[PDB]
């Protein structure tokens, strides 16, 4: 519900309010490609004229190195969601002992 | 997980600063939450030893899910035999009355 | 004692005369019971 | 639907919080 | 052994013997405890008034029904019921006396373990059983095939029986009767400027709909028959003397049992339930089911409602079968009579839950054994 | 043309137009008469007094409320009210300004019929509307669901919505409020040595209630505190001079809304009566429910309630759960605050009852148009 | 162009395009209608809520499933469904963009007549296909031969199909399926206290189902283990707070697949009807059908059920030969995956049917050119 200029800026803050793990899923499944990426830097001619899905992956190369800070923001969001959920489980197994 | 963390930390520390200024700490309190985690693992490890020493089963063969649902079972079997007999010593006062 | 007590093995009118069958007559009683 | 595809190709909130701060 | 038939209901208890036609204690269900500061000492002031006698003195007494949708949930009171019923209404011994009491279907089943836990152990009988309510009813009918709506006043529900065969996916259960009802009936009665909002008052309130309202034949033809002219407007005289008058509340209050979204329920009207409860049968007892819709109950005992509960099967049902709603003028304590018929039966001798089979089986044997 | 909001309260009429944050005639709803002889001539003697007027005049007058728990008794009275309310203290014709009352669930229809009859042929309107007052409190709560309890001087009720969805069944209302509390301190000042039997006194004592008391968090151990040392107790100056000091009667006094029973009633307290219209919704929305508990009206102004509501709800309601009460500081008059929210809607501009409707529908389409 | 595919079962819509791994849309088929009185005006109060919507708002709403057993009964609300699915989850134009719809078999008539003309003429496409459920789960499989079973939420349907070719006189169907489930655990989770009657409630009964339920490898066992120690019961929380604990009504409730006599069903189970759906056809393939036992549906998502079936079948058929369950991680939208491959095969482009075909045989087309 945002223009894709403020998606790719959250991205490159790192933000993570309304970036769970399934958005963040979906948006791996969905890579840029190496001919994609050839065929993006291969253009030339006025911006406006292509499309959003254009702009959305011209935006994020605009970003140095996208991909491990993509990477990296879902597993610290799900590194903390399985701490959460093991280590008082944890806790409880060595209380119990 | 923390093998993903690890791997991340090594593609940071090989990375640009930018990605390392913004994401090292977190990945640094992830790694280290974790290492607490495997030691807290190598203590339920060292209290099953000392349970399977204690109830005189085999170290390789006690299953602790198992002992603690036997524990479940137990507890619920001694509340279910304390009301039971509370109510048999209620009944027994009314029927003296 | 009380366990020895508890927990131990025990030691081990007039005839209705009727000219007719009796299925004829529960089916006719049957019958006459929804009036 | 065909001819509108040819026809085609071709505030409460502030005024009233304004006029609270007179009483 | 004479045998006891205890149907304890939502709002009225109604206990005694077999053989007989009438019940013998037919009273409210009702534990009345003093909200006030007593300050004569002495002269017997009971901690606790049931029956009758919580009725005579509602006027100093917090009244609680024990009994809430056919779900027993104060149990201590509802003992206070049992003991009231069993040593000062029928005056007897219940430990030398089989007891069968009944139960609305689809109730929890620590209900039933309680009851049999209570009547096992505190006042001990010999054998007791836990009957369906709508079975009873279909055995004071006479008949053996038929569908029965028994409603109460907590609990309306619908059994079909072919030949001696219920059939226990078609049993419907809902949980609206008469005192949701009465207190709808408090919730209308404000609108004209009477204000009853005690316990005191629901006996009131539910005199009121006992002796005053019906069921329309047609609702809104009653509406402007109402809104037009004061004719459907009766009087009724309080105990202080007060001389009120109502207009249409006569049958906007049962109209709920039709229309349940008047209290905020997402369910069908029991005519809905009904003609349900007839199409989850199978197909070729469905005109037996037509003719012999028996309806018991206090619930049902409005001057209007076999009308149109006719009128509702017939607009429902295909126009080749005849609707024929089996609505006796005794109906209220036909599940008392259908009980003293199934305790003087001769085949139900052995059907009973012994005092021997409890200890050996535990409180577990009623599901093993009921149904 | 702007419109009216004027909440004409048990206590206290509160009118303005649309938008403000105080009304603009905050004013109590006394009708006053003389009951001595007047022996001096002319200077302007009155045979009736309304509002503030009445007030700096009591200690020669009769009070009179018009307004009795929500329910408007004498009508002479009220059209004095609604006189005085338009042409002296907003100055203002009835005839070109539209005017949004509020007014208490489950209301007697008479009251409403009156109303319509007396706004549209004593002071007669452009068009009017009759609204709940915990629609608006949750209009100025600035929130679309939770559960409203308002507590005025005459009326206190629970309301609960869901997405803009209220549950009529849910509703519920308690006759217990400031003026209930007021003669409760009235019986309680008489332990100390203090009389106040008249209807100017009523006025000092409601001052004291309003100055002085406050909510205990906990009851028992205020009382172990109070009657260990004095530090509790605090004084207060009478208009004669006298001066009082009172200890446990701060916090005896508002702890009947907690505790009904002490001026005599069977029904629970305002955390009961929360809870259980919260448990009479449907199940999903009692978690939004929970967190958006709403209070508002004068009788929630005591400094201690909200911690208190707080325990007691946490107490009612499962630990999983996060119990938020959004108690405003603005709170006194957001029952019309969010009556300004609601007269200034662009889409409340097509549900005002006009003078033509009113001409062919008689009285009554107040009840079909209004909830 | 790419291909549509919307697998419109009786629970849950499962759309998204071809040449895809995962369902994009996956949302239950609700249409969910407001029941109670709405008191506030503005900001777009919805007479009508489709989807997850519906399933988030579902405290103040009725919800209706448009598909029973899978025959659409009512088509506004289908329509509404389609219109849902496209416009609102995909955010696609049907008018650009090829659909393969799916089906059960030995389905009536009319019903598929109504899908092709409202989904040609409301949602007019170019090209659109009816295909059955169990071929797209055979697809999903990667294998040829075999015997599937698919059971959603109201269809469970057995087809075995050898070397391409499908026995149409060896295709059964059981209405029993996940809603059949649902229901009956309603029923027998009343017996445990915990009463769900609404349209609301059966949500949750069926994340109850979804969440805590398991296929018994033996029933009988299961039932002493249960009924001996309570090691079985599991613990969930409700949206309200409360905590429910249930035990033998994980594996009660899944048995009625094995036993239909629970609810009233006079056919046999899944595994008879799966082993004389392989005794109907010819000799020479049964072997086949022995080792690709293809399992499809949500149903079939008990983690339990494989290993059962196995049993069952092994009970079953001779000894001499194996049993083997092909029972894939992804078995839930299987269907849908299926329907990928088949939307995205070469040889599948001259089967569709076209709109100048329809234009030309009228809604007639569908009885020859699909199963
Ligand atoms: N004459 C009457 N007209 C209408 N309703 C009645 C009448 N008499 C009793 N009732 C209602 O019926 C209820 C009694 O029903 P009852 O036969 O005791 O069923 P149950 O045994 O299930 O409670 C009472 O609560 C009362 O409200
Ligand atoms: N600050 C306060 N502390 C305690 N009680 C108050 C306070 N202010 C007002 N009250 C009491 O709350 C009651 C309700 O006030 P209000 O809702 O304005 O009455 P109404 O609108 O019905 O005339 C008043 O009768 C008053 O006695
Ligand atoms: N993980 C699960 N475990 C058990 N049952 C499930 C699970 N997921 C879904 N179900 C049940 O299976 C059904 C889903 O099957 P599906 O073929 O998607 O139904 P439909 O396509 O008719 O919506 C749901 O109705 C649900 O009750
Ligand atoms: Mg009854
Ligand atoms: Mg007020
Ligand atoms: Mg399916």
């Amino acid at each position: 519900k945002c223009s894709n200029e403020e998606v790719a800026a959250m991205i490159r803050a790192g933000d993570t309010t309304k970036f769970d793990v399934e958005v963040l899923k979906q948006l791996l499944k969905l890579l840029p490609e190496k001919h994609e990426i050839e065929n993006l830097r291969a253009f030339t001619e006025e911006r406006a004229k292509l499309a959003s899905a254009d702009h959305f992956y011209l935006l994020l190369l605009a970003i140095p190195c996208y991909q491990l800070r993509i990477e990296c923001m879902l597993l610290c969001e799900g590194a903390a969601a399985v701490l959460d959920m093991v280590r008082p489980k944890a806790q409880l197994v060595l209380a119990a002992c | 997980n923390l093998k993903k963390l690890l791997e991340t930390e090594r593609k940071v520390s090989a990375s640009v600063a930018e990605v390392q200024e913004q994401y090292t700490e977190r990945l640094q309190a992830s790694i280290s939450a974790f290492r607490a985690l495997d030691e807290l693992f190598e203590a339920i490890e060292q209290k099953q030893r000392e349970l399977a020493d204690y109830l005189c089963e085999d170290a390789q063969q006690l299953s602790l899910e198992d002992t603690f649902s036997t524990m479940k079972a137990f507890r619920d079997l001694f509340l279910r035999a304390l009301k039971e007999n509370k109510d048999r010593k209620e009944q027994a006062a009314k029927a003296e009355r | 004692s009380s366990i020895e007590r508890l927990f131990s093995f025990p030691a081990a009118e007039p005839k209705e005369i009727t000219f007719l069958d009796a299925k004829k007559s529960l089916n006719l009683n049957i019958f006459l019971k929804q009036f | 639907r065909k001819q509108q595809l040819a026809e085609e190709e071709a505030c409460v909130i502030d005024a009233l919080l304004a006029d609270i701060r007179k009483g | 052994t004479t045998a006891l038939v205890c149907d304890n209901g939502s709002g009225l208890v109604k206990a005694g013997f077999a053989g007989d036609d009438a019940p013998r204690a037919v009273f409210p269900s009702i534990v009345g405890r003093p909200r006030h500061q007593g300050v004569m000492v002495g002269m017997g002031q009971k901690d606790s008034y049931v029956g009758d006698e919580a009725q005579s003195k509602r006027g100093i007494l917090t009244l609680k029904y024990p009994i809430e949708h056919g779900i027993i949930t104060n149990w201590d009171d509802m003992e206070k019921i049992w003991h009231h019923t069993f040593y000062n209404e029928l005056r007897v011994a219940p430990e030398e006396h089989p007891t069968l009491l009944t139960e609305a279907p689809l109730n929890p089943k620590a209900n039933r373990e309680k009851m049999t836990q209570i009547m096992f152990e505190t006042f001990n009988v010999p054998a007791m059983y836990v009957a369906i309510q709508a079975v009873l009813s279909l055995y004071a009918s006479g008949r053996t095939t038929g569908i029965v709506l028994d409603s109460g006043d907590g609990v309306t529900h619908n059994v079909p029986i072919y030949e001696g065969y219920a059939l226990p996916h078609a049993i419907m259960r809902l949980d609206l009767a008469g005192r949701d009802l009465t207190d709808y009936l408090m919730k209308i009665l404000t609108e004209r400027g009477y204000s009853f909002v005690t316990t005191a008052e629901r006996e009131i309130v539910r005199d009121i709909k006992e002796k005053l309202c019906y069921v329309a034949l047609d609702f809104e033809n009653e509406m402007a028959t109402a809104a037009s002219s004061s004719s459907l407007e009766k009087s009724y005289e309080l105990p202080d003397g007060q001389v009120i008058t109502i207009g249409n509340e006569r049958f906007r209050c049962p109209e709920t049992l039709f229309q349940p979204s008047f209290i905020g329920m997402e369910s069908a009207g029991i005519h809905e339930t009904t003609y349900n409860s007839i199409m989850k049968c199978d197909i070729d007892i469905r005109k037996d089911l037509y003719a012999n819709n028996v309806m018991s109950g206090g619930t049902t005992m409005y001057p209007g409602i076999a009308d149109r509960m006719q009128k509702e099967i017939t607009a429902l049902a295909p126009s080749t079968m005849k609707i024929k709603i089996i609505a006796p003028p005794e109906r209220k304590y036909s599940v008392w009579i259908g009980g003293s018929i199934l305790a003087s039966l001769s085949t139900f001798q052995q059907m009973w839950i012994t005092k021997q089979e409890y200890d050996e089986a535990g409180p577990s044997i009623v599901h093993r054994k009921c149904f």
